[PDB]
């Protein structure tokens, strides 16, 4: 194991980053 | 640590599903 955070970082960051992104997308579309 | 890859393919397939989300909101505004 020398690679766990590395590769988790890259997700995560792409995860947390979309959601980021998907929340406040839908945020917008609610009003439109 | 033990099944990084087992962990790591949850990683990547919910970050499809994400992006999956993040295109049908911009189609959601963008088309509709």
């Amino acid at each position: 194991c020398g690679g766990m955070r590395r590769k988790n970082d890259t997700h995560q960051q792409d995860i947390d980053d979309l959601k980021r992104q998907n929340a406040l997308l839908e945020q917008q579309v609610r009003a439109l | 640590c033990g099944g990084v890859q087992a962990e790591e393919q949850k990683l990547i397939s919910e970050e499809d599903l994400l992006r999956k989300r993040r295109e049908q909101l911009k189609h959601k505004l963008e088309q509709l």
